[PDB]
């Protein structure tokens, strides 16, 4: 079953357990109800919104200039805070060539900050999701590879290093990443 | 394991309780965009059926049910957008690519929720010692 | 061309795996054998696998007749199929079924109304549907068989069967026939051990057993096992030259050129020729019996005919007629090979299996000589191909001479026919790879 | 069309009219 | 005379089969051949006395 | 019309030689009727007594013929004896006794009613059957499972357990049970835990798994997914060696050792060699089982499982010295079974005949027979699984241009473990003494297995560089896999 509010007009699901695949829609519906009421058009466009774009433009700013003043603790706070409401104050039904490349550019600069700070599981998270949904580039093999080394995995920090030289062989980090991985996993076993 | 029985519900709740008009309207592009990503994915994935079938490693009837599937998905479309263009008047040239987006992004969105909970199952598959503030210390 | 809805095998969809296939060939077999041995109702052929009686009567001849009708007006070059369509073959399938059809009312209808069964309607009319479905059904079989349910074609199968049959039936006879001297077995193993079981003197009864100038012995038995295995070891004889792709660079393989080139018809169509010969010669010296020409064109006596060509090219049945006049058995021996050799090439000829042919081929594909030229592919297969058929040809006429003189339970060339048709099968089974 | 089960279930149905009406002949002229 | 020279020239350039395979091929061949003998005795034999009995 | 035996004095000669002819050849075939493998005796010497009971509880034709024939042969013996007469040797009483309806009904009988029904039974019964060896709706289960699969979820070892407890030969051993209970046992199989009741249940069902996974690895690298494909292998290799699938499990899947002491006292051993490292006293101390004629089990099975090492791997195409496009080549790998003591010998050493391809056309139109010659895998180490299993190497081939898989896996059976064995127990890693100067070290007495996969697709038409990545893992031991890249030149 399912329950209707009537003041704010979600839709939950009084159930006692309730099915993943269903939650996942009753969220689905439940923001494009919230993202129709803000939207006041009948006829809404796909392209994007302009005030979310300033403020996340804004929010971005202000986290990238703690870089200048070299404050690596609330910039991480700020970028995050920046993706969330990118993720979440945006209607899904704007402009999906638009709404990737800046979601790619800020996890970019947050990856950054966080292997900086010395984070790695999260970095290693977001680095494989930014490769996994469709950006592949040397720039990132080289961090995967370095993280994986970080935490202790030689075989997948090998493994990855080989696909990253299989793409860019003329890189000098690459080789310099697999040369540490190959001792490292001679002194692994020998 | 669809959301097409979930719009139908919430249109006999509207029938009865008098609830917004928005909500029906959200579940029409919510069942439109899981059919369209349900034809790519077959669409996709038919070569790959097709070799195993004639490899002969999936059987004789599970053939037919696919290629059964692939009309009935089509079927369920076409259905949706005649209770789309039921539902409001010369909205059909815009649903299409509205759901065509909206079907994007929130299989972008879901892949991006899956980290939180894709975080700590490595961390039980390499035992992990992590304290707070994400450091490791051994 | 036309629109028709017959009732036809669909073929599967995948390949059938080789179990599957064995059980099916087995079981369409027990089938095609029992419908054999089954009598009409209202009732008061070597060649063509028939026998009279049955309702099997008709058998596979009007299915051999509509191919070989088809084969023959596609040899003519009169129906202009053309292999870059996939509905012309089709058509020409349909077309067999068609013409195979009407065929079956054809012979039904005459031999109803003709045969021996008596010209009074009920009757009539349930005789002839019972052929009818006989037929019907012995077509779909094959049909079936040859969509891609069985090891092959259902024609060859049947003669096979046929053939191995007569010989065990040659052999294991329990049938009885009592001629003065007392009952005695048709078969070979079983009045063997009957008179070494019962006669009690051993000296007398192994020769009398072992010889048995009246009846199948043990001795055919031995020659024609003998034979079997000769035939058997002259199957893997190939020339396999080595061959390569140009197209694609890296597929090396070997194309392999048999002993036995052609489908083993030439030395049928001989047996035919000569037979029609030799009762022509019968029929007209029994119209004129003296004439300048006809004396010395044939004579026949005590039938047999005797100083005559005829006489010269009648066969020879055992060792005694070989030791008699040496002449007309070098000369038959002669003539059988000279014929059978240049029908083998006649043949290769014709079946498009010229070396010209395969060099077109070669061209087509891209295949080319390992170790050659690619303009010398043709002026290669011209030094293989031709020798290898000859002699392959004159090796088949050797084997029927050599079981019709030792006098075998069956004729050679029915044993390889059999041989062939399961080597066809033994050798699909072995490329594709299977249990 | 038609499938292999199909032919044999015919073909056995075939055969098994024959020998019945056969048999059934045989015994009405045994009992009449 | 050449036909004799070019047969026993490709003779020597052909390819016998060996002992190892000629096995192989005699055990299939003679399973198969005397599988189908056995059954078209045994069909033959068996409807005699059925044939007698129905008719 | 037939005149048929009425005094008896044909039938039973006819008798005697139809049995003859078959009891005869059955007396005459009477009459007439590589690797060394170290775990054969260590296996049944750890294998628990509930499993051995499992394993153990899960010609007179040629005498009485040769009675029915002396009976037949004495029976004749004991007996009295112009127009053609034909005659059967079958007996009167056959077709005109009292019994003469009776084979006419036993005949319609075997043809109505046992052919049909029998045939149906075994046509249902081999259409049921996918030509992998599984059920039909167990490989729908797989691919249902498969195409509504979200990238997003990481495959792990509960959800492919998850996804084998569906399958549909597991209810009809026991269809009683549920697929949570199958998860339950299998749980309780991996993590060493008894079922109390069914644990012939739970065995069968593990032992039933080989080819489930074996089916679930053939349909996961016809969906070009490689992630499903790895855990399968570790979900293999997890249930094979009865263990939970842990960074520190190649010292896990040894006979007898203790995980409260083992992991709360070290914490940086975690492969077999640097385990090798410590003395011979010194790794039993830190696995604290101390004990002198139980060491020595436990040494001599991690000193003979087998690791693997490449010598020379690159693209080969038969008949040529170089990959042109549009060509078919395939993949020949030079590896080197090691195990986890003997050091590393340089590639150097090599005396370069053995890494050579003969130039023969016999040789280069099939090149798998130098392969199919090489002796079988010795019998696995598995003192938990129920069955006696061989080892196993699937070879699985990948792009490194998207990361899918590209062909159905290939599993190789015939290799070479001859530098494994105990006569060259001088070359140790413990002695650090450049062994390779050492009289009994001779380069020619090493035995370099080959591995060769056929590429099943051709090369591109274009002119360059593509990468390619292959994956040999093993399916009974946690040993040193293979996980290598290269690229074919194509160059024309």
């Amino acid at each position: 079953t399912l329950e209707y509010n009537a003041n704010s007009k979600l839709i939950t699901a009084s159930d006692a357990v309730v099915a993943l695949s269903t939650e996942t829609n009753i969220d689905q519906i439940n923001v494009l109800t919230t993202s129709l009421i803000g939207e006041t058009n009948p006829n809404f466009t796909p392209q994007p919104n302009e005030a979310l774009s300033k403020m996340i433009k804004g929010l971005f700013e202000s986290g990238m200039k703690n870089l200048q003043q070299k404050k690596l603790n609330e910039a991480l706070k700020n970028v995050s805070l920046a993706i969330e409401m990118a993720q979440r104050k945006r209607a899904p039904w704007e402009a999906f060539a638009i709404q990737l490349p800046e979601l790619h550019f800020m996890l970019r600069s947050k990856i950054d900050l966080c292997l900086i700070l010395g984070k790695h599981l999260e970095a290693l998270q977001d680095l494989d999701f930014l490769l996994g949904t469709g950006l592949i580039q040397p720039d990132v093999f080289v961090r995967k590879a370095d993280c994986l080394l970080k935490l202790r995995q030689w075989e997948e920090a090998r493994a990855t290093c080989e696909r990253g030289l299989a793409l860019a062989p003329e890189d000098m980090k690459l080789r310099a990443l697999l040369i540490e991985t190959a001792r490292n996993l001679a002194e692994y076993n020998g | 394991n669809d959301a097409h029985d979930l719009y139908f519900q919430i249109k006999e709740m509207s029938e009865n309780e008098k609830i917004h008009e928005k909500v029906l309207k959200a579940a029409l592009l919510n069942r439109g965009a899981e059919s369209v990503r349900r034809s790519l994915k077959l669409k996709e994935l038919a070569p790959q059926i097709n070799l195993l079938y004639k490899n002969g490693s999936i059987g004789e009837d599970y053939w037919k049910r696919f290629e059964t599937e692939v009309k009935l998905i089509e079927l369920e479309f076409k259905d949706t957008l005649q209770e789309a263009e039921r539902l409001q008047p010369g909205w059909v040239q815009l649903f299409v690519m509205v759901c065509k987006e909206i079907c994007f992004n929130q299989a972008l969105s879901r892949r991006y929720q899956s980290i939180l909970k894709r975080k700590e199952v490595c961390i039980k598959e390499w035992e992990l010692k992590i304290n707070n503030d994400g450091r490791l210390v051994n | 061309p036309f629109e028709s809805f017959l009732p036809e095998v669909i073929a599967p969809e995948r390949k059938v795996p080789y179990n599957q296939k064995l059980i099916w060939t087995g079981v369409s077999l027990l089938i095609f054998l029992i419908l054999g041995q089954i009598p009409l109702y209202g009732i008061v052929r070597a060649m063509l696998a028939s026998n009279r009686g049955t309702l099997l009567e008709l058998g596979v001849s009007p299915i051999i007749t509509s191919s070989l009708i088809f084969q023959f007006l596609q040899g003519t070059q009169l129906l202009q199929i053309r292999p870059e369509s996939k509905q012309d073959r089709e058509l020409f399938q349909i077309a067999q079924k068609v013409c195979a059809i009407i065929l079956i009312l054809g012979q039904a209808l005459v031999v109803v109304m003709t045969g021996n069964y008596g010209a009074p309607l009920p009757i009539c009319l349930l005789l002839i549907f019972q052929l009818m479905f006989a037929s019907l059904i012995v077509m779909l079989l094959d049909e079936l068989l040859s969509k891609g349910y069985g090891l092959g074609s259902g024609i060859s199968l049947f003669i096979a069967t046929n053939i191995a049959e007569q010989i065990f039936w040659r052999a294991f006879a329990p049938t009885t026939v009592n001629s003065g001297r007392g009952k005695e077995f048709e078969g070979a193993v079983i009045a063997f051990f009957h008179l070494l079981a019962v006669r009690k003197d051993k000296k007398r009864a192994l020769v009398e057993a072992f010889y048995r100038t009246n009846l199948p012995n043990m001795f055919q038995v031995l020659m024609t096992v003998a034979i079997f295995l000769f035939v058997l070891y002259l199957q893997g004889f190939r020339y396999e030259l080595p061959i390569r792709s140009t197209k694609v660079r890296g597929q090396i393989g070997i194309y392999p050129i048999k002993l036995f080139y052609t489908s083993n018809t030439p030395i049928i169509l001989q047996s035919a020729l000569t037979s029609n010969i030799f009762l022509i010669s019968q029929i007209l010296f029994q119209k004129y019996p003296t004439n300048p020409l006809i004396r010395l064109i044939g004579v026949w006596g005590i039938q047999m005919a005797l100083s005559g060509l005829a006489y010269y090219i009648q066969p020879l049945m055992s060792l005694s007629e070989a030791l008699l006049d040496p002449i007309k058995t070098i000369v038959y021996i002669t003539f059988v090979l000279g014929s059978c050799a240049v029908f083998s090439k006649t043949w290769i000829e014709i079946s498009g299996t010229s070396p010209r042919d395969i060099a077109k081929q070669f061209k087509d594909q891209g295949m080319v000589i390992n170790g050659k030229r690619e303009t010398s592919i043709y002026r290669e297969l011209k030094k293989i191909i031709p020798t290898a058929a000859a002699f392959g040809g004159a090796t088949i006429g050797a084997l029927s001479v050599g079981s019709d003189l030792l006098g075998t339970l069956g004729s050679g060339a029915s044993i390889l026919l059999a041989t062939t048709t399961i080597y066809g099968y033994y050798e699909a089974a072995a490329k594709e790879g299977g249990f | 069309r038609v499938d292999p089960l199909v032919v044999l279930f015919l073909a056995v149905g075939f055969i098994f009219s024959v020998v019945a009406l056969h048999v059934i002949s045989k015994v009405a002229g045994k009992l009449f | 005379v050449e036909f004799v020279r070019e047969g026993t020239q490709f003779l020597a350039k052909c390819k016998k089969p060996d002992l190892k395979e000629y096995t192989k091929i005699v055990k299939a061949v003679g399973i198969g051949f005397i599988a189908v003998g056995i059954i078209g005795y045994a069909i033959k034999l068996i409807h005699i006395p059925i044939r007698y009995v129905i008719v | 019309n037939y005149e048929y035996d009425e005094a008896s004095e044909t039938w039973p000669s006819f008798i005697l030689t139809g049995l003859l002819m078959v009891v005869g050849p059955m007396t005459l075939l009477q009459i007439y009727q590589f690797n060394e493998e170290v775990f054969k005796n260590l296996n049944e010497e750890y294998t628990s007594d509930e499993i051995k009971q499992f394993r153990r509880k899960f010609n007179i034709i040629i005498i009485v013929g040769w009675i029915l024939v002396a009976i037949l042969l004495q029976r004749i013996n004991s007996n009295d004896a112009q127009s053609t007469s034909h005659g059967i040797a079958l007996p009167r009483f056959l077709v005109d006794g009292s019994a003469s309806p009776l084979l006419v009904v036993c005949y319609v009988a075997l043809l109505g009613l046992i052919l049909p029904y029998f045939v149906s039974r075994w046509w249902a019964r081999t259409q049921s059957y996918t030509k992998k060896g599984i059920h039909n709706v167990t490989a729908s289960n797989f691919v249902s499972n498969l195409v509504n699969y979200k990238p997003s979820e990481i495959v792990t070892t509960d959800l492919i357990l998850h996804w084998l407890s569906f399958a549909h030969e597991f209810k009809q051993f026991f269809p009683d049970l549920q697929p949570t209970d199958f998860e339950k046992l299998l749980q309780d199989h991996i993590n060493r835990r008894d079922s109390g009741k069914l644990n012939n249940a739970k065995f069968r069902i593990v032992a039933k798994c080989h080819s489930l996974l074996h089916g679930l690895l053939d349909i996961a690298c016809g969906f070009r997914n490689l992630d499903i494909a790895l855990g399968a292998i570790n979900t293999f290799k997890c249930i094979v060696q009865a263990v939970p699938l842990t960074p520190n499990c190649q010292i896990l899947q040894l006979p007898n050792v203790d995980k409260e002491h083992f992991i709360t006292k070290t914490g940086d051993i975690h492969t077999l060699g640097k385990l090798f490292t410590l003395e011979d006293a010194k790794i039993g101390e830190v696995l604290g089982i101390k004990d002198q004629a139980k060491l020595n089990e436990t040494l001599r099975v991690a000193s003979h499982i087998p690791n693997l090492k490449i010598i020379k791997a690159d693209f080969l195409v038969p008949g040529e010295n170089q990959v042109t496009p549009s060509s078919t080549p395939y993949i020949s790998l030079k590896v080197l079974v090691r195990s986890a003591k003997q050091p590393l010998i340089p590639t150097s050493l090599i005396p370069e005949e053995n890494l050579t391809e003969p130039q023969d056309f016999e040789s280069q139109r099939d090149p798998f027979a130098m392969m199919s010659k090489q002796p079988l895998v010795p019998y696995s180490f598995a003192p938990f699984f129920p069955t006696k299993r061989r080892g196993s190497w699937c070879c699985l081939v990948s792009s490194q241009k998207d990361g899918k898989i590209l062909q159905t896996p290939i599993i190789i059976e015939k290799l070479s473990y001859k530098n494994l064995n105990d006569d060259k127990d001088f070359f140790d890693k413990r002695i650090k003494m450049d062994l390779t100067k050492h009289e009994k070290f001779d380069i020619n007495d090493w035995e370099i297995g080959t591995i060769k996969i056929p590429l099943g697709q051709p090369a591109p038409e274009t002119v360059g560089d593509f990468f390619f990545r292959v994956i040999v893992k093993s399916t009974d031991y946690f040993t040193t896999d293979l996980d290598i890249t290269m690229n074919m030149k194509v160059r024309d």
